[PDB]
């Protein structure tokens, strides 16, 4: 699995591949990666796809009854019922979970929360099978303050790499935008990204 | 004479706490009002603040339990609210396990047999509440569905609670036995509430300021307050013909 | 669980509750014990204000806890059932960990505890 | 907290009356009237949509409840026990049959059941009798077509034909004079709105009547096609349309 | 594990058990009763984990003991091994089941019938003519299916149980140090003192 | 070790014209020494009949409970249990001991009062029910049973042909299985008449 | 009647008389008060020197909740206690899933749910407290007051106990001469005055004036006790006030 | 075992093989894996047979005590939610994998479920041991806008391909068509292309082949009156 | 607290009296009448159905004959209710007893086992008694045909002709009047209704208004035959005896 979420001036974008595998088998060549437990705060799922998704849902009803009492959660809250989650049951759980959102006070914000259950904030983050062939690029490509188009282009290529290298990656690339605008979906297709 | 201190039969079959717990109701002195119309439903409810020392935006009897489901209350705040956050967990925990909204009429349903349950056990007094949950549910649309201390519950055409229900109960069947139809029939949700606010003032005989009523107001896919300059610009409108 | 105090002191320093089962004893039938020199009998009354009644099958006054203890009554004949039934697993779980059938003694002792913790436990008479 | 209420609250009177069961049926006794009348191939239970307001939908309230796709229960008394009892009375006939044997409870067997969980609120710790007299009214294949009265009790008993509740007395008397052994359901119908005509005031119509049957299977409501044995439920709730037509013919 | 034999003859049941009691290295008794009374005409012999086997047939005992004190009245053979294997049925799916293997010889006073019922740890009951537990049976079957005639006197029950012991003696490595012989028939449980 | 084959023994079901047949061997050994030959694997609760093959002690512990069940539902019900019925009892009762299993293999055999109609059923020791027209096989010879029932079986046999059928059947399968065999029975099950015969077979 | 015997029990009004009994033991005890300033909360209460034996300063009343809580109540102080270690477990839990700090109205409905559960029961008793309470959180500055019955509303001043009459008085005309807003150190001098002149209905006994503040730009949105120059400076403001 | 399902115009189709396997043994050549959870909501297992048939009336016994208490029709969603949150629960133990299918107020869905508590969601499914060769009929026949008489034609093709190619699947096809507002159609032995031929001897005994050694009548009957 | 409300349902009178026993006894004085007859040959058990409708469904109707298992049956009089709490547990103890011993219980075990139970609800728990008198009508292969009656207190006793119910006094007058030791099945059948023709609150005694049962080894050879007699059954036995 090749997962990314990037911070820049508008907000923040996830960014994900669409394969599913077991074994060599590939189950599900167009899956979506990218889950809404919020309007504007997204999670991108790695590991056990029965241990996320269960851990997904129990997070999404969290914010519904956060949001019914307190109003709307902030990222950082979101971010913190995932860790509360993955750290309190880390012997059963095999779940690397990338939490993305967008507040008008905080704007964008990335967290990242791998195997262990501890809690990164982070400009930005990869995760995934396919994140290890793009830690060299992603470093070297980063900027501070790029616009949508910037950081559409940044994710797309090293989504791109990682899915080039990693067996376990392919298919679409699928990506959310979060900003004050609201959300956009944008899909990317193979015969679009390979000749990158 | 312990039949009248616990819910246990009396020898004419009535439940004494039930009946007290509907005269409870009405300690606020407020009335509420909730009429549908053909893309919403609309509840309308007075808001007194008597002390100058309140803050005068933290007072309300109309909660949004879910995005769809609004909720009215006629009764004490404490219970009001009791009866609020244990709508808004049930409404949490329905969507977590059968994966849809749960309906206006189901949620009604499961708080009035939680209401039944304070008239059969008598560890557990009944609230002295009147709950009316508003909502454009997406299979059977514009929907008003009101609880009781008895755990009796209903769909409605229209409905209201409170001291004056019957003078505002009648207002509504006359209006209803001219136009002979189940709603309102209006395009924008602006002019239901403007109907609400003007068959309100019919009723009681009473004119109301922007600060004196407080309205909810049901959509597809979300239900929302007003704001006291949102009634302000509905008064105008309603004084202006 | 029920945990109501029924066996409560009162202000002359009498538990009335265990005074009325005493009235209970007085109502059921007469019974009677004699010890010879080697030998003791247990004489019980059957009120004769039931006849139809089949002697073969109806319960007998005195019950045996073991080989050598019997056990005669007078009060409420369900009530002595309960006390029967623990009296005869307390014989055997004696027989089990002793290795040696109870004492006369040691089985009075037994079902008077049991008796007595019925006077100060709650939820029951 | 805790429910402290762990003792019986209803309890033998010197005389031998168990107070709260008596008071139970006074609340069924004013209770609005429902009747069944069992026929030769079919069963019929009615009642009276006795709507509180104009302004309240008497739709959305329902008094004849579906249990299983061949029983149906209708009541007298106080609707919110009523309507918990069919909640139990639907999830009981799953857990404790359904779940074990793979098919729906046979009527007498589901009566049985709703009776136990009348009975123990008679006898359990801190709490009061359900205030409502049952009429359930079921078909299955080795019993036949079956009625039967559930009390606060938990006494059930089987009727030919019998009505609960405020007219009662004058509505038993009815249908003691025009029931034979050789009613076809259509029959049993047409005394059903005779005999309900007579306990209501106001206006009497398909809108004001709730009137379910318990006679053919419904191939049209089982909602698939393919299994030959499945030929769906005898259970039907008559339509406001449907009463009216047999009002004409009244 | 121990040799446990037992043959149902014309008018009783002959249950025959070793004296040997072996911890590891040591032969530390050779004169050990692998049997308890359950009631005056029930014999039941076993063999199994040391410490489980007497632990379950003291428990066994108390149980019928307390059933014959209440009713006054004695459970019939086959009441006491449907509820011997209840019990043991009940064990195997324990937290530690009880690795007891037990024979059940009865005298019906009802029935006048000597009755011999076969147990294993699982719970595996069948009534038999003659039967043993562990290797005991490998060793003697063939002579019991030659020579065992269901008319049979004691004595001659008694005969046949010598030559199977004997067969034992020869081709078993394990030095068991002998068998005491007890009879069930009608006037109840006696132990023959010479064998 | 394996619990399902300690004991050993098999049966078999099959159904005629208004008609069917289960059959058993009366094998109970402990793996290599033969125990008894009087071990009957099918048992009946009214006209409903029962073949259980696996380990004995949970055969002898089924057949009870079986019989515990079937009596209380006739005590309520006012009926004797069918055969469809009885089969659904049947799995509902081994899936409630899911992570726990008898190590079983079930086989109903009966005809249903009411409808006249001919009815076999088999089970996994979990509950899967195995609801064939032809025929049901079970027990530590199952491969036989399944060659000798497949060729052997053909449809609409009348009662006296279906015997000699599920006879052969048995018979020979248990002949190629060390664990199967000391004897076997036959039960031919009518609407209002059963009959039941002991086959003569080698002792070895 | 015996309608009055029982908690949780209506009597034919409608009416819970075990709580509105609760409120007696509130209207009983010292006055307590909390006014809200343009960027957080001032609480002030009086505490009757009851013998000269009294340690000056150290039984404190007023309670802190998490940082950015104050809790003042009226009434039977054990009550007041048992409420705020309860408020702590609760802004403890929040804090703990959702990381920031519980926000004062969601604080407040945890107070208010706690309170109104001690009133469905016979096998408890009300709580013999009203508590002011409030603080400042990401929306600005909060000030709410609790009654027996489970009953809380937000509050631009709000006052409690034997000289509540005379405080709400006060309070009225500080709201109405200050409709722009009062500053946190007017607030402070303000409260001071208030309680002098609400200790007219404890006028036997001398007391002690005891004040807490949390404030945007003073105390950085942190609940603090009002110390030294600053305390004495507010005495001064209030003992020239009465005179 | 193969199963798939494919989702059309106005609909989604579910098909499914009909043999059951003990190891190399084929116990029924004629199974039915297509399970009802609710009328209008059908399913298909593989995995487990005892526990894909005893997880699909569990939840089909609670979805249909749900419908009755809201007063709507049962939907897809909530059997997805129902059964994931109980497989998950217990860890992959219960070894149910589904292929859930079905038509609702909502509209048509088609959700697949792994016994760990995972849930796939696609336009075509396929489930069992002849997966793969299903699955490849599939991708080289699904278009975008199928007809209901298209959908029933790949999804036969699909289970064919396990069928012919897998050891695993075999003997016939068992097909569901669900269309939105319509009854959903259970076509059980839709195709019927493995029947034995006729044996070159019959194996009917003569009466009287077999050695018996007792007969007597079995009682089935209850105790007698008089 | 809770205490206020608690009727104290297990506490001795002054008099060393169980009330709630008492007046649970006051209410099955009520009930309708229940006769068990034990001759050589087997047990009657006669019962009458109280003031009927003609609308009632009688042939599937019990209030009053239940079977405990095919050797043991039961005669109710009180709360019919009450009653089947107690019938299902018992029918669950004979089972479990065949299950344990694999004999059917012997009908001393299962009558003393729910009389146990009864005298549990006396003694602890706070709970009201069961408002239920049974006749046990019973064979095993120890004692043969035994009648055993147990109420509301838990205690049970063996007769050879015993009443429950209503005008049990009458009753037991003219059953010890014309009962005797040799009496035979089809002697005592007369005696029972009879008896209830005698004793009936009801105008005349008719088959719409009984449940009627025997307990016979009038079954093939050496087994027990249980007869719940139908509807056309009671009234043919009714004009044989010459009651109609
Ligand atoms: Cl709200
Ligand atoms: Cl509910
Ligand atoms: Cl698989
Ligand atoms: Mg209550
Ligand atoms: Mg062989
Ligand atoms: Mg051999």
């Amino acid at each position: 699995t090749t997962i990314m979420a990037v911070e820049f001036d508008g907000g923040v974008v996830m960014g994900s591949d669409s394969r599913v595998s077991a074994g060599e088998a590939v189950v599900n060549r167009v899956f979506d990666k990218l889950s809404p437990l919020h309007e504007r705060i997204y999670c991108a799922l790695s590991g056990s796809a029965a241990d996320t998704q269960a851990i997904a849902d129990i997070v999404q009803y969290h914010l519904e009854l956060y949001t019914s009492q307190y109003g709307t959660p902030s990222t950082e809250t979101a971010a913190s019922v995932f860790k509360e989650l993955c750290y309190e049951n880390k012997d059963n759980l095999t779940a690397g979970i990338i939490v993305a959102g967008y507040d008008d006070k905080n704007k964008g914000e990335v967290y990242t929360i791998p195997l262990g259950g501890s809690v990164h904030k982070l400009p930005y983050a990869i995760a995934g099978s396919g994140s290890t062939f793009i830690y060299g690029y992603c470093d070297k490509n980063f900027r501070e303050n790029m616009s949508k188009e910037e950081t559409v282009d940044f994710i797309k290529h090293s989504l791109s790499q990682a899915i080039k290298w990693d067996g376990s990656s392919g298919g679409v690339i699928r990506m959310v935008v979060l900003t004050a605008a609201g959300v956009e979906r944008l899909i990317f297709y193979p015969d679009e990204y390979e000749q990158l | 004479g312990y039949d009248r201190h616990i819910t246990i039969f009396s020898p004419e079959g009535r439940l004494y706490q039930v009946e007290y717990a509907f005269k409870a109701t009405n300690q606020t002195n407020i009335n509420s009002l909730a009429v549908r119309g053909k893309d919403c439903t609309v509840v309308i409810s007075q808001k007194k603040v008597p002390d100058k020392l309140l803050d005068p935006t933290t007072v309300s009897y109309i909660f949004c339990i879910s995005r769809t489901i609004g909720m009215v209350v006629n009764g004490p705040i404490p219970d009001a609210r009791n009866a609020a956050l244990r709508a808004k967990a049930e409404a949490a925990e329905f969507r977590y396990k059968y994966g849809y909204d749960m309906p206006c009429d189901v949620l009604a349903k499961r708080m009035a047999n939680l209401s039944q349950i304070y008239t059969q056990r008598a560890y557990m007094r009944p609230l002295g509440v009147i709950l009316t949950f508003v909502s454009v549910d997406e299979e059977l649309g514009p929907s008003i569905y009101k609880t009781d201390p008895a755990g009796y519950y209903v769909g409605y055409k229209a409905t209201a609670t409170g001291p004056k229900q019957q003078e505002i109960t009648t207002n509504l069947e006359n209006h209803f036995k001219k136009s002979k139809i189940d709603h309102i029939n209006e395009e924008s949700w602006e002019k239901v509430v403007e109907f609400a606010i003007t068959h309100m003032i019919d009723a009681l005989g009473t004119e109301f300021s922007k600060n004196d009523l407080e309205v909810g107001v049901a959509t597809k896919d979300k239900f929302f307050t007003l704001s006291a300059e949102n009634i302000e610009e509905r008064l105008v409108a309603i004084a202006e013909q | 669980g029920y945990d109501r105090a029924l066996s409560i002191f009162s202000p002359d320093g009498h538990i009335f509750q265990v005074e009325y089962a005493l009235e209970a004893v007085k109502r059921g039938t007469c019974a009677v014990g004699v010890k010879g020199k080697n030998c003791v009998v247990l004489g019980c009354e059957r009120r004769s204000t039931l006849k139809l009644q089949d002697t073969r099958i109806t319960p007998s006054k005195v019950s045996k806890i073991d080989s050598h203890v019997v056990l005669s009554f007078s009060g409420l004949n369900a009530d002595s059932r309960i006390l029967i039934e623990k009296a005869r697993v307390e014989a055997q779980s004696h027989r089990l960990t002793l290795e040696d059938p109870v004492t006369v003694e040691y089985l009075t002792r037994y079902v008077a505890g049991v008796q007595q913790r019925y006077t100060q436990s709650g939820g029951v008479r | 907290m805790t429910d402290r209420y762990s003792f019986s609250l209803t309890t033998f009177s010197p005389s031998g009356k168990l107070g709260q069961i008596d008071y139970a049926l006074t609340a069924v006794k004013q209770g609005v009237t429902s009747l069944g009348i069992k026929a030769t191939n079919g069963v019929v239970i009615a009642t009276e949509k006795k709507s509180s307001s104009p302004l309240a939908m008497s739709e959305t309230l329902s008094k004849v409840s579906l249990l299983t796709p061949d029983i149906g229960a209708v009541y007298s008394g106080m609707g919110p026990d009523y309507r918990v009892l069919v909640d139990k009375s639907r999830k009981v006939a799953h857990t404790s049959y359904k779940r074990i044997y793979g098919e729906y409870p046979p009527t007498k067997l589901l009566v049985s059941e709703v009776a136990k969980i009348m009975q123990e609120a008679t006898q359990s710790g801190g709490v009061r009798p359900f205030g409502v007299s049952l009429l359930i009214a079921g078909h299955d294949e080795f019993n036949g077509f079956s009625l039967y009265q559930v009390d606060p009790s938990g006494s059930y008993f089987p009727w030919k034909a019998t009505a609960i509740g405020k007219g009662s007395v004058a509505a038993k008397t009815f249908l003691e004079k025009r029931w034979n052994d050789e009613l076809e359901l259509e029959d049993a119908i047409h005394i059903a709105l005779l005999t309900l005509k007579e306990s209501v005031e106001g206006e009497f119509n398909g809108d004001t009547i709730e009137l379910a049957i318990i006679g053919d299977e419904n191939p049209d409501l089982l909602g698939y096609t393919g299994i030959p044995t499945d030929k769906g439920p005898r259970f039907r709730k008559l339509t406001s349309q449907e009463i009216n037509d047999r009002l004409e013919a009244l | 594990m121990d040799i446990i034999l037992g043959i149902r003859v014309q008018d009783s049941v002959i249950l025959a058990s070793s004296k040997a009691v072996t911890r590891g290295i040591s032969v530390l008794k050779d004169s050990d009763d692998k049997t308890r009374q359950l009631s005056p005409h029930t014999l039941m012999s076993f063999a199994g984990e040391a410490g489980d086997t007497v632990q379950f047939a003291e428990y066994i005992q108390a149980n019928i003991q307390l059933y014959s004190i209440r009713e006054d009245y004695e459970l019939s053979p086959q009441a006491v091994s449907s509820f011997v294997r209840q019990e043991l049925a009940k064990s195997i799916r324990s937290r530690r089941p009880y690795q007891v293997n037990v024979l059940i010889g009865g005298y019906d006073k009802k029935k006048n019938k000597p009755e011999l019922y076969q147990i294993d740890y699982l719970g595996t009951k069948v009534e038999l003519p003659y039967g043993a537990h562990g290797y005991s049976g490998f060793y003697t079957f063939s002579l019991l299916d030659h020579h065992y005639r269901p008319d049979m006197t004691t004595e001659e029950g008694l005969d046949l149980l010598k030559l199977c012991v004997q067969e034992l003696e020869k081709r078993m490595p394990m030095d068991f140090k002998g068998v005491i012989v007890k009879i069930v028939d009608k006037d109840g449980i006696r132990q023959v003192d010479d064998f | 070790s394996d619990p399902s084959s300690i004991n050993g023994g098999i049966v078999v079901a099959m159904t005629g014209k208004d008609c069917v047949a289960i059959a058993c061997d009366l094998r109970l050994g402990s793996q290599s020494l033969g125990v008894s030959n009087k071990f009957e694997k099918i048992f009946h609760y009214g006209h409903v009949f029962l073949g259980i093959t696996g380990l004995a002690t949970d055969v002898t512990t089924l057949n009870e409970m079986f019989r515990y069940k079937t009596n209380l539902y006739k005590l309520k019900e006012e009926r004797a249990i069918e055969p469809e019925t009885f089969t659904q009892l049947v799995s509902s009762s081994l899936y409630e001991r899911r992570f726990g299993p008898y190590f079983v293999g079930p086989v109903v055999a009966g005809i249903n009062s009411k409808s006249g109609k001919p009815f076999i059923a088999g089970f996994d020791l979990i509950g899967c029910i195995d609801e064939a027209k032809d025929f049901i096989v079970s027990g530590t010879a199952s491969d036989q049973l399944f060659g000798m029932c497949e060729s052997l079986y053909e449809p609409n046999l009348e009662p006296e042909d279906l015997f000699e059928t599920i006879s052969q059947a048995l018979l020979n399968a248990a002949d190629r299985d060390a664990l199967s065999g000391w004897g076997a029975v036959v039960y031919i099950i009518k609407k209002d008449e059963v009959v039941k015969r002991y086959l003569k077979m080698r002792q070895d | 009647t015996g309608y009055d015997l029982s908690n949780s029990v209506f009597s034919p009004d409608g009416r819970n008389f075990q709580v509105e009994y609760a409120v007696k033991a509130v209207e009983n005890g010292t006055t307590s008060i909390g006014i809200k300033c343009n960027d957080g909360v001032v609480f002030a209460v009086e505490k009757l020197i009851t013998s000269k034996l009294l340690v000056p300063q150290k039984n404190v009343k007023i309670q802190v909740v998490d940082r950015h809580i104050g809790c003042v109540y009226s009434g039977l102080i054990p009550d007041g206690r048992h409420l705020v270690n309860r408020g702590r477990e609760e802004a403890a839990s929040f804090k703990k899933l959702y990381k920031t700090p519980i926000p004062i109205p969601a604080f407040a409905d945890r107070l208010g749910q706690y309170v109104q559960a001690h009133t469905l029961y016979n096998s408890v008793r009300p709580f013999g407290v009203s508590t002011i309470f409030g603080g400042v959180d990401k929306n600005g500055a909060h000030l709410y007051m609790l009654e027996p019955s489970g009953s809380y509303w937000g509050y631009k001043g709000a006052a409690t106990g034997k000289g509540r009459q005379s405080a709400k008085a006060e309070l009225e005309k500080l709201v109405d001469h200050h409709p722009e807003g009062l500053s946190a150190r007017e607030a402070v001098k303000q409260a001071a005055k208030i309680i002098y002149l609400a200790h007219e209905d404890n006028k036997e006994k001398d007391f002690e004036l005891e004040i807490s503040w949390c404030s945007l730009s003073e105390t950085n949105g942190l609940h603090k006790f009002v110390k030294g120059d600053l305390l004495q400076e507010a005495i001064d403001f209030a003992q020239k006030e009465i005179n | 075992t193969t199963i798939v399902g494919v989702k059309f115009n106005n609909g989604v189709v579910i098909a499914a093989d009909t043999r059951s396997t003990q190891g190399p043994i084929v116990a029924d050549k004629n199974c039915a894996k297509l399970h009802r959870i609710s009328p209008k909501i059908w399913c298909a297992g593989a995995g487990t047979a005892a526990d894909t048939e005893a997880v699909t009336q569990l939840i089909g016994s609670n979805i249909e005590l749900h419908s009755l208490y809201t007063s709507r029709e049962p939907r897809v969603v909530s059997a997805l939610q129902m059964l994931k949150q109980h497989l998950f629960k217990y860890q992959g133990h219960i070894g149910a994998y589904l292929i859930v299918a079905g038509v609702d107020p909502t509209g048509s869905h088609l959700f697949s479920i792994h016994a760990h508590g995972s849930t796939d969601v696609g336009y075509y499914l396929s489930l069992g041991s002849g997966s793969l060769a299903a699955m490849a009929v599939l991708e080289s026949h699904w278009k975008q806008d199928l007809t209901k008489e298209e959908a029933i034609k790949l999804a036969s093709d699909a289970i064919q391909a396990g069928i012919w190619n897998d050891l695993g699947s075999g003997s016939n096809v068992d097909v569901c068509v669900m269309e939105i507002g319509k009854d959903a159609e259970y076509l059980r032995n839709y195709l019927t292309p493995n029947v034995r031929e006729e044996k070159q001897k019959s194996y009917k005994f003569p009466r009287g082949t077999t050695a018996v050694l007792k007969e007597s009548i079995v009682n089935i009957c209850d105790i007698q009156e008089e | 607290g809770s205490r206020r409300y608690d009727s104290r349902t297990t506490i001795f009178s002054p008099e060393g009296r169980l009330y709630q026993v008492e007046y649970a006894l006051e209410s099955i004085s009520h009930a309708g009448t229940a006769i068990g007859i034990m001759a050589s040959d087997g047990i009657v058990l006669a019962a009458e159905r109280k003031v009927t409708s003609t609308l009632l469904e009688q042939d599937t109707s019990t209030e009053k004959l239940y079977k405990l298992n095919d050797k043991i049956a039961v005669a109710v009089a009180g709360l019919t209710a009450d009653a089947e709490i107690l019938i299902n547990t018992a029918r669950i103890h004979a089972q479990n007893y065949l299950k344990t011993y694999n004999e059917d219980i012997p009908v001393e075990i299962l009558v003393r086992r729910l009389s146990d139970i009864k005298q549990g609800y006396t003694q602890h728990g706070g709970l009201r008694p069961f408002g239920v008198s049974f006749i046990y009508a019973g064979y095993d292969d120890r004692y043969g045909y035994q009648l055993y009656t147990s109420n509301p207190s838990g205690n049970y006793t063996g007769w050879k002709a015993i009443s429950v119910g209503a005008n049990t006094s009458a009753a037991q007058t003219l059953l010890q009047m014309d009962y005797k030791d040799d009496m035979k099945v089809d002697d005592a059948i007369e005696l029972a209704l009879k008896t209830l023709s005698k004793t009936t609150d009801s105008s005349a005694l008719t088959y719409d208004r009984l449940e009627f049962a025997t307990i016979r080894k009038g079954a093939n050879d050496g087994e027990v035959y249980q007869k719940i007699f139908k509807p056309q059954e009671i009234k043919d036995i009714l004009v044989k005896t010459g009651i109609t």
